Formats: structure tokens, sequence, C-alpha cells
């Protein structure tokens, strides 16, 4: 999920008109640069169908969607992304023993804090204090 | 004794842990194999 | 585009052969995707060396291409100079009308 | 190098500092390198003293 | 660490320009890895050699 964030170049690029969404003049611009001419209502329907609004705007929302449609990414890192989309409540990317001891409770397998902390200095690497994604994902290896 | 280490919790945690029970994973099952299995390797 | 280098001793050594991207200026092509605008999308998103200061007034203007390919191969063509050296060990010659001091 | 010897400057030094120094000294390959980013002090400092 | 063992050298290694190097010894690696067992469970998977 944190891969789409380079989008943010390849957006500013497109949207040449700068109002924050495509306008019908900086497609045109593009398309006679690109050289290419299809029909007008082609690229009609076609901005009408990627944008959710459909009123002549295109959002962000409406490019990621399609790109995440597009992605087709692997079921192993679909897994361990969501995995660590449920274990992370904040949703900041960072796994601390409190979480690790409140997402225990929530799914009933309660265990002792001794036992949550060897987990997590067997998880831990660097022993400071940290759970990190190639951590896990090292764990899970194994 | 260098080689031995104290567990112990923080203050601090353990009143962000009861102020979020109080604003109170069953799909999650392969990571809950995951800790059974952790368990029984640490037992 | 390719080209190969020659050596000091009257050899060819190495070669040296250099890309680029023109995947969003060519005829979409696609195998297998969501959308046909997605997959426009994802091959623009690749095209940022070429979108970039290389191509910046290309969306200012219309029908670029005939200066957009120039453009491109100018900085290949520059290679020749890169090859100077010929794989080998260049002395830092002197240049000419100044004498060393010794 | 002049009259300087960089090995007597570093064994003048203490041990924490001697170490400390060794890791500015190498620290180019550990923040460069990914194999190094997974490193623990102790590890690291452990390290260090031999490059 | 995986082989164990001392080999000969297959080709040689030429300067090109000033370059630097950071040499670490094998002796005091493999002690150093094996006493930091965690640390080379991962970088054992995270090194590859270039040559």
């Amino acid at each position: 999920e944190e891969q789409i964030a380079e989008f943010k170049e390849a957006f500013s690029l497109f949207d040449k008109d700068g109002d924050g969404t495509i306008t019908t003049k900086e497609l045109g611009t593009v398309m006679r640069s690109l050289g290419q001419n299809p029909t007008e209502a082609e690229l009609q329907d076609m901005i009408n169908e990627v944008d959710a609004d459909g009123n002549g705007t295109i959002d962000f929302p409406e490019f990621l969607t399609m790109m995440a449609r597009k992605m087709k990414d692997t079921d192993s890192e679909e897994e361990i992304r969501e995995a660590f989309r449920v274990f992370d409540k904040d949703g900041n990317g960072y796994i601390s023993a409190a979480e690790l001891r409140h997402v225990m409770t929530n799914l009933g397998e309660k265990l002792t804090d001794e036992e949550v902390d060897e987990m997590i200095r067997e998880a831990d690497i660097d022993g400071d204090g940290q759970v990190n994604y190639e951590e896990f994902v090292q764990m899970m290896t194994a | 004794n260098l080689r031995k280490r104290i567990v112990f919790r923080k203050i601090s945690d353990v009143k962000r842990e009861e102020e979020e029970r109080m604003k109170r994973l069953p799909p999650d099952h392969p990571v809950r194999r995951l800790f059974q299995r952790f368990r029984q390797q640490k037992e | 585009k390719i080209a190969p280098i020659r050596n000091e001793q009257d050899k060819v050594v190495l070669f040296l052969c250099t890309f680029s991207d023109i995947t969003a200026f060519k005829q979409p092509i696609e195998d297998d995707s969501c959308k046909g605008w997605g997959k426009f999308a994802r091959l623009t998103r690749a095209l940022t060396s070429s979108r970039g200061v290389l191509q910046q007034l290309a969306p200012s203007v219309q029908k670029g291409e005939n200066v957009h390919k120039h453009s491109r191969l100018a900085e290949v063509l520059q290679l020749g100079s890169d090859i100077l050296p010929q794989y080998k060990q260049e002395a830092p010659k002197t240049p000419p009308h100044i004498i060393l001091h010794y | 190098s002049r009259g300087i010897d960089t090995e007597k400057v570093l064994q003048i030094c203490p041990k924490d500092m001697r170490a400390d120094i060794c890791v500015h000294l190498n620290r180019k390959v550990f923040k460069e390198h990914p194999a190094f980013r997974l490193a623990s002090d102790g590890c690291l400092r452990a390290l260090a003293m031999e490059f | 660490w995986k082989e164990a063992t001392l080999a000969q050298s297959c080709a040689n290694v030429r300067a090109l320009t000033y370059c630097d190097l950071h040499v670490i010894k094998r002796d005091a690696l493999q002690k150093v890895l094996e006493f930091y067992t965690a640390f080379s469970h991962s970088f054992s998977r995270n090194l590859i050699l270039t040559y």
C-alpha cells in the first residue's frame, strides 16, 4: 500500500492544468503533443468512467483505484500487508508490545507477559524495542 | 548480574491500555496458527 | 543504440549499448490489463525521464514529435567523446603553448 | 599522512572513543549497504573495531 | 561462513582509479557472526556478492 506514494510525480506531470484535476484543455494539449487523434466522445466516456464524480474532474482516488486494480500483487505480499494493517491499530506501520498485547487479547490467544516479551525479542533484531517489516517477514520465513 | 535481565511494564503504557479498553481478529486464522506454533515452540 | 569502443592497442574490447523508453509516444499495445486507460496510465508513468526537462516543452506545444527524437538522440550521440580514452591509461597531456615549470 | 600515525592516535583514546571513531570512519558502508540495516549497536561496534 | 574452507583466487583484480577499500578478515568476521547468531540469520540472507 506504501508503494503507490511514487505516483505523486506522475499525477503532477499528467495534470498540467494545475487546478487539482485533469482539465479538457490539458487533455487536448497532451493528446495533440503525443499526436494521436481518437474520437472525442471516446475520451468523454473514458474520463466519465474513470472519474468517480463524473463531472469532468479527475481526482486522486479515480486513478488510485485503476492502479490498484491493475497492480495484481503477489499473494504472499498481500497476506503480509493485510497482517501488518490488522496488527497496527494506529496505522503508522509500527508494532509495539502493547499493540501485541491488545491484538492477542482481541484474538483470544492470550500469553503471559514474559512470553510476549520473549516473542518480541525473537522478532527484535536491533535490540532497542521495535518490530519492523523485514523483522516480521524474516520471522515468518522460518 | 549483567546476564540476567528483568521484565516490566510502564505506567503510561498501562494507562493508555486502560483508556483503549474503555473504547472497545475473528478471521485471523493463519496468524492464530502462527501464535499457537510460537507458543508451542516456546513451551 | 549501440556504440563499441576501441582500444589504445588498435583493437575493439568493449561494447556500449544505451537505452530509452518511448512507450508513451508509440502505438498502444496491451496484453492483459484491467482497462485501456489504466494500461495507458501505467505506460506513461514509466516515461518520467522523457517527460522531464529533456522534453518539458512538449505539453505546451503540439506536433513536437519532429524534435523529440532528435533531442533524445542528441544526448546519446555524445558518447563518442567518452570513448576517447578507449579504455586506456590516458595520461594528463599538457595543453598547447603551455610549458612545464620544471 | 605527514608525521601522524593513525593507529597511534586510535590507541591513545580509550575503548569507547575508539569504537565511536571506528563507527564514524566506517559509517559509509553501514549506512549505504543494505546488509547492515538490521545491525544492532553491539554487533555494529564489534565489526567496526576490525574494519 | 558457508564454505568454511579456504580457496584459490581464480582471477586477478586490478585498480583503475584512485579507490578506497574497506577490508574485513575472515576469522574476525566468522567469530562475530557466530557470536551474533540472530544478526547472521539475516546477514547471510541479505548479503549477496557481486563477484
